């Protein structure tokens, strides 16, 4: 198991032979397995340490913020539109868990969905309002998406939803792997469409490194409260946790700053080294 | 739903030969098609359509 | 039904899905078909990941119809062009299945059916003399993605700028953003140090590679298995793998100012196998 | 069980004989089980999927909307009555469930059932209000129906109750299977009476399809507490989950919008397709 | 007391009651009493959801006097009228028991007792030369619910015209909104594409059917066992099926412009049973 | 093919006439020797009030002779 602990130290003297495992030739592929005994001469420790913290389970283990959604209930003396947000599903609006898992190429997971909600008054009058519930709706590829915050598709027959109260704890679900490949494509390189010569050229055109592997539907998000004489502001941070989480195919970590959802970069940021002299300590 | 990167293809109907009738016979006809499932068949992901909608309540 | 460990502790699942519970080596040979290959000065040879490759198995085929298998009629060595390499090289690249779209017969069914799988033996061959000092990265990697030339669009390279063929493309010192709004390029721009997708050189080693050290070895082999998140997939449309060579230190030749040799590569697909048989595809590669 | 894996596929080679599985006749009422190994050669392919997730019980594991009803508690400086809701239980207010359903002729669940409820204010007026408490009250057909807000019906010494608190966890009970036929009934093909010729006319009418076996009782909702100076609107939403859920004699699905409670249909909706050349892809 | 299952997992019930819990063939003779029918061009026949008709059985009872059981007296074939199928038909429909209303002593039984029940056998029969072409699909659907011919009232059909009894109805090609609100008609309005109740035709394969080809066979036969939601039922109030025949493709004989050909109806009670025997029911069909 | 009343018959040559057909052409024309047998299959359907015959001959090493 990860919590084994790692190989004791042994005691080495004095050598004289042939054998040179110092010197060896990196033109192979492969990497030297030294130990500290194989150069100085060394004393028996009894190892303790372990790398039970290092796993892929252990280094994925906590919540990540990927999203920040925002709705308000309006007042009732305007004419403004009550605001619902839709948000597509995806962990690529932010650097910190799309840096961890750009690591590798690929990965399967579960996944473990938190919702933090937070509220405020928008203008100085004194006016008040009742404790809100939202209405939380994910909506898979090719259902009907809402287009009022009051219209038919908020029934929900066959979607799932979280009703929340505001001022209890924050919400949670738990979701399965739920790809269509064998595991999730952290990088595609290739098209949607083959351009053919007796199409037309718009009709075979497509974007680079964009597939339909990576279409999770979207999540509309609601107040369910009729609007009050005060405008009510509310913000969702959304967290992902992954959890049984296995990996393939190591990567380089990014270096630049992200510019878009794919591996582009934008110029004046592509100097990520300072200055050191060369004999200087 | 339409989606480029799982399209499924094409069907057509041909004619081989020709249509062969004798007299006092009808010069044109019919068929019909269906469509159903084999036995391996199977879906996921229940969610709502988009063949019913309303208005208003009652 | 409680599960007892040690940390003792106990533990109960509530829900039904699973998803609720909480967490000698210089002298080689290698025959393919009616192709062989010799080598004197050789580094040995790399295999990716350490899987060798193999035929798709009953346990994880997805589609149903009969594959087919040409073996020796497509499974053998095509040598592509010749490069050049000199002072003021930067490196080269290539993409895989989509380098050997027009050799023999492999191309022909790569372009006859829907669906195609196959793994890769890579040589790459470059020798000179006793007098002369450089080395070269050879770097195979999966999922080789490269950024654009734009900076007010993303993922906008078209088709034909990202498939050049058996030419390949060439690494560049300096990123030049392409400012034409009316015509845009739509083509990589691919940045050396960078590796050409925003990751520092320096830790391209983490994928596999070799390296060619002109005082040491002359050639590099390495053999890549299929790789992918499906059993099976469309090889006109996705690019397996991506193979990159880089100068690690410069060629030098005595005195002169103007030294040059030359670096082939020779592929071979194995194990390649074939699905869903149609009328043939005219992609629009111009 | 339904999730058992589907069965493998088989390898076949070319063939030449006289049988003919591809030719057959439909004339005779039944549909042809053919596999791809009848008409194609197929390789060996074990099998994973299964069919879990399409079962009746799978279908209709969700809660879907059935109906919102609206109280109030009005100002104490007013002569306004205090509103209280009356609504009759059935599944065809909405269409979701409503369409769901229909899939099938005849049909027994229990049933889950759940209550969100909202308020807000309604004037300007920055006075302020107590949390409210709601009385929930089930009135079977032939038991007395209350009249104003407060008056004997309410003591519920017989009918069933819930008293709820708001801000608290929506509210929820379950419910068996109620009928008395032996199976519930989505279509119904006659009428309650028939006409007699001594009889007048008037007499015997009634109205076709209607019939005592869909008269389940009305739910009343009121707010128990007295009014304040400041008048607070309250809705609450009504969601229905079938459990245990048998279904008998299945028929096509509803293609054309819903009109009142029956097989009727508008004038101005009858054309659900849409164009698409005979020729074209 | 705990349940433990796979996904293990535990469950334990709380409450006392379960609801709270969480969750050759072409050649064909019958014979019934003193009645036969032959046939020598059939396609088969059909037995709806894969049942026969039987008597009702001690464990599902629900009266308690004695039943009456006439047998041959009442289960023989009967024939309804003949239609006449040109090229300007959409289709004709009838409802059972209501269509037998007036056949012999089973109209007497129905007529004389307040409960009923019984399957159904149906034949029907339609000839031509090999030199016409057509097809008919015959539909057996229970509980065949109509939609009405009024755009301000619904449900409002008339017992006397949802009746119409052995002569039957027909379907139409277009929906004709009834405006006389002094004088309203309160008949049905049935759609052919519809089915006349809001559901596509194509999909009407759902129910038991069969389909008559012109080229192929002559005749259907469907045998019916009794469906509803209750073990014995009131027949002068509830319908529980109905026939719905349509042209699948239009009837067309060599190059006349106006062929016809007859189509007859034969339908046949089986383990028909009557209960509470009283004064007869005169009802008011006109 | 179309058959009237002043037809005389047709010729075909294998594997000369599938020298274009997917696959096969190509592996015809890559390779120095190939060997396949065939199966052929002739269809011809009329009414019940059309008369004719038709004889199908397959010949191995079928030579013609020449218009000189
Ligand atoms: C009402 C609350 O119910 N919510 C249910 C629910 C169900 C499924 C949901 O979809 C989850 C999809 C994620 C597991 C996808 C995460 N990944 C996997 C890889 N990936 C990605 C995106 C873009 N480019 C590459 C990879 C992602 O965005 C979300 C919510
Ligand atoms: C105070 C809270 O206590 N509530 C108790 C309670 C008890 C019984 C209740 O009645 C439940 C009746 C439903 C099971 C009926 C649903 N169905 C069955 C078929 N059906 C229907 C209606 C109209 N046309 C055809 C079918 C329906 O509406 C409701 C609430
Ligand atoms: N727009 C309607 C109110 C919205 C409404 O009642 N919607 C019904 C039928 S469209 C519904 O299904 N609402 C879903 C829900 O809000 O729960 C009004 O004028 O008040
Ligand atoms: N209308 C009475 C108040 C209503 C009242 O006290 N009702 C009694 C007797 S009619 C009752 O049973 N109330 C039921 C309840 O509200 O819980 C008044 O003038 O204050």
């Amino acid at each position: 198991t990860s919590r084994d602990a790692l190989p004791n130290t042994e005691a080495s003297g004095p050598t004289h032979s042939k054998e040179i495992p110092a010197l060896t030739a990196v033109e192979t592929g492969a990497t030297n397995p030294l130990v500290p005994s194989d150069t100085v001469q060394t004393r028996h420790v009894v190892q303790h340490r372990s790398r039970s913290e290092s796993s892929i389970e252990s280094f994925f283990a906590r919540g990540a913020c990927v999203t920040i959604m925002t709705v308000d209930n309006p007042a009732s003396t305007t004419n403004k539109d009550k605001l619902f947000a839709v948000w597509k599903i995806t962990y690529k609006d932010t650097v910190q868990l799309r840096r961890k898992l750009e690591f590798f190429t690929y990965s399967r997971f579960d996944m473990e969905l938190t919702f933090v909600v937070t509220a405020n008054f928008t203008e100085t009058n004194n006016g008040h309002a009742l404790n809100q519930v939202y209405q939380i709706m994910y909506v898979p590829p090719g259902a009907p998406v809402p287009e009022k915050w009051d219209d038919y598709t908020w029934q929900t027959s066959s979607n799932p939803s979280i009703f929340y109260t505001y001022g209890t704890a924050p919400a949670r679900i738990s979701v399965p792997y739920v790809g269509i490949s064998n595991a999730y494509s952290h990088f595609y390189d290739g098209f949607s469409k083959v351009p053919l010569k007796d199409q037309s050229a718009a009709l075979g055109d497509s974007l680079y490194g964009a597939a339909s592997l990576n279409d999770f539907g979207i999540l509309a998000v609601r107040v369910v409260n009729d609007p009050n004489p005060t405008k009510v502001t509310s913000k969702i941070r959304v967290y992902l946790k992954p959890k049984h989480i296995r990996v393939w195919c190591p990567r380089p970590p990014r270096a630049v700053a992200y510019y878009g959802p794919g591996v582009d970069y934008k110029d004046g940021t592509l100097t990520p080294l300072s200055t050191k002299d060369l004999t200087t300590y | 739903i339409d989606d480029s990167f799982t399209e499924g293809g094409y069907i057509s109907v041909f004619y081989q030969t020709r249509i062969v009738v004798p007299l006092s016979t009808p010069r044109e006809m019919d068929i019909l098609g269906f469509v159903s499932a084999c036995n391996d068949f199977s879906v996921r992901l229940l969610r709502d359509t988009t063949h019913i909608e309303q208005k208003a309540l009652a | 039904g409680a599960q007892v460990s040690s940390q003792n502790y106990t533990t109960i699942n509530y829900y039904r899905d699973s998803a609720s519970n909480a967490a000698s080596d210089r002298v080689l040979q290698l025959t393919l078909g009616n192709s062989t290959i010799t080598a004197q000065e050789a580094a040995n040879s790399v295999v990716a990941y350490g899987r060798w490759p193999e035929y798709l198995r009953d346990s994880e085929a997805n589609p149903v119809d009969q594959p087919t298998e040409p073996e020796v009629a497509a499974c053998r060595f095509y040598t592509l062009d010749t490069v050049s390499w000199t002072k003021e090289s930067r490196g080269w690249w290539w993409k895989l299945p989509d380098a050997l779209r027009d050799m023999g017969l492999f191309g022909q069914n790569m372009y006859y059916h829907y669906l195609g799988r196959s793994g890769y033996t890579v040589h790459v061959q470059c020798n000179a003399s006793k007098f002369h000092q450089g080395a070269l990265g050879v770097f195979a990697v999966p999922e080789m993605c490269l950024a654009g030339d734009s900076n007010t669009t993303t993922m906008h390279t078209s088709y034909q700028n990202a498939n050049p063929g058996e030419k390949g493309g060439t690494f560049t010192g300096t990123f030049t953003p392409d400012n034409n709004q009316t015509s845009p390029a739509r083509r990589f721009c691919p940045v050396d140090y960078l590796l050409g997708n925003g990751t520092l050189l320096g830790n391209a080693f983490v994928f596999p590679h070799q390296i060619i050290n002109l005082r040491t070895n002359n050639c590099a082999t390495l053999v890549l298995p299929y790789v992918n998140s499906l059993s099976i997939d469309s090889m006109v449309k996705h690019n397996n793998w991506g193979i990159a060579i880089l100068p690690l230190a410069p060629l030098n030749f005595a005195s002169e100012s103007s030294p040059e040799i030359p670096i082939t590569l020779t592929i071979a697909p194995m194990c390649c196998e074939f699905n869903g048989l149609r009328n043939i595809t005219l992609p629009r590669l111009q």
